[PDB]
């Protein structure tokens, strides 16, 4: 599948970025391919939680 | 509509 | 740390 | 060693008195109170581009433009065949609650309700035509006549 | 915890 | 301010 | 007894504000074409 | 017959737009054709009651 | 039928385009078609509550 | 006429 | 959350 | 919640 | 003749 | 509504 | 309410 | 003021 | 101040 | 009992510090290209 | 302000 | 020494 | 020891 | 998340 | 008693210039060679 | 203040 990265995030809206290196803006609702749908946006640890319980964060090598 | 700055455990 | 954020974002949106 | 700790609690809650929570809990009530003072009384205006008919006969009644507090509506000053019809010139009764903007050359009168509601008027007297272009202006209606289209009754200096 | 509204609704106690 | 924001 | 007093001036200044918001009536302008 | 909406309206004036392009203004008491007499208008909703019942409000498409 | 999503909302009008991408305006009541007529106009939340059960809401790309 | 941001619940 | 708006809506519509 | 003529009518008691 | 401004249900 | 207002113009147009 | 005249008209309660 | 606004 | 206005 | 007014005061000179700052919505600017 | 920072 | 650290990094990771 | 939360959590005793 | 030199042995 | 104020009023002196310096951030600067 | 410095 897709294992998509974090590229940035603030209170609310947060930038995406992943191996096919397409990019998307999420906010604390949204459907998100595969993941489902994400439950919160945890912007201080930089933190994504979906409802599917997989874990967005930023990538080993941008962080 | 969280704000989590202003969280406490 | 998360578990409040859970706890809190559906107690807001039981309460309208 | 413990005053400095109680001290310090001190100095977190007066230097920056306003908690994490409390900074955004102002924040939210500001923008809670400017939505307060953004928001228009009930249901705004229509923004309409419409087109009317210009009758000259005697007997025959102005149109009317409708305007909104604040907003640019631009009049087009158009003959019977399509084309376009440039100014001579054009007069403003009452003109703190319509300014007025036109560049003197083409066919666009662009005017703003400057205060909410009194009603006006606008004589222009257009370039091959004797009897000026005699119209009514109402501000604050429920609908706001963005751009009307005057096509009016004559043959303008283009065919 | 507070929302955009003005209201204020917190969660109790939460670890993790 | 409504909970359904 | 002193409340119809002070509510009588208060919209005194009020009225005179407002009459003389109707007295003013300002010059229309021509503005000539090029 | 031929239906009429406003295009605007105050105390007293109501200024009125036919099917047909015909444009009119009305005061407190006046004849309409079809609708009869003018009996009340209503600026502050934008309506008009005449004598033959009919009730002339803005048009849906600019209300 | 066709799916109309929220382009701008305000207390009052609400801007509304459609899959086809027309554009109209809706307030307190108006006839919108397929959903029949409104009822609300939540501008603070994004949403249209109309007669047959619809809510309009920002497109799921546009919110 | 509905001012929501006049709302309570 | 709306249940509030429709009421006091038609409580504002049946009293003029 | 208040209209545009002046008077003030609202809602009792309404969650959702 | 009427002014519904001073309108009182 | 148009009750009131309707009632004062005639009451008016009777009381000269 | 109050006419051309100058002198208020009224009608007494009316509801629509 | 009215409530058909 | 006259009925018929 | 006069600790919430001397925090009152505190917490106001802030909170009116907080706002205006907010209120602060600068010009944009453009360079444009030789 | 949470432990997991 | 670093064994005070590493301490205080697991009783603060450990409590949120 | 401090974090970055801005709440304190110290060690109590380690030495090396 | 340790600012070390805010250290005691 | 007066231990804590009088040390606390040394920290609001402290703490407000150390704030200052933080809120201090200067201008970069472009140096265009020849 | 560390003792391996």
């Amino acid at each position: 599948r897709i294992i998509y990265y974090i590229q940035a995030v603030i209170p609310g809206r947060a930038w995406l970025i992943g191996s096919n290196g397409s990019t998307l803006t999420v906010r604390e609702g949204s459907k998100i391919p595969g993941y489902g749908m994400v439950k919160l946006i945890d912007s201080l640890q930089g933190r994504i939680l979906t409802s599917s319980g997989q874990v967005i964060k930023f990538s080993q090598e941008d962080s | 509509c969280v704000s989590m700055i202003g969280g406490s455990r | 740390c998360t578990d409040a954020a859970l706890a809190a974002l559906e107690y807001h949106k039981s309460n309208a | 060693e413990v005053i400095d700790k109680k001290a310090f609690k001190d100095m977190t809650r007066n230097l920056y008195p306003l908690n994490p929570e409390q900074v955004v809990k102002l924040k939210q009530i500001y923008e809670t109170s400017e939505y307060a003072k953004a928001a228009t009384p009930g249901t705004p205006p229509k923004p309409t581009a419409t087109s009317q008919f210009v009758n000259l006969s005697p007997g025959s009644t102005p149109p009317v433009i409708r305007l909104s507090q604040g907003f640019v509506s631009s009049l087009v000053f158009l003959d019977s065949t399509g084309a376009p019809w440039p100014i001579a010139a054009y007069d403003l009764g009452d003109p703190s609650s319509f300014n007025i903007q036109w560049d003197k050359t083409s066919n666009t009168l662009m005017i703003q309700a400057t205060k909410l509601y009194n009603y006006g008027n606008l004589a222009v007297r257009l370039r091959g035509l004797n009897t000026p272009v005699m119209l009514t202006l109402i501000p604050g209606q429920k609908a706001v006549d963005y751009r009307v289209d005057l096509r009016v009754q004559g043959y303008g200096p283009n065919a | 915890r507070v929302s955009i509204g003005g209201t204020v609704y917190t969660a109790k106690k939460y670890d993790d | 301010p409504f909970g359904a924001d | 007894q002193q409340e119809i007093q002070q509510r009588t001036s208060d919209m005194l200044t009020a009225a005179t504000q407002l009459v003389q918001d109707w007295k003013q009536v300002e010059t229309q302008v021509y503005t000539e074409g090029t």
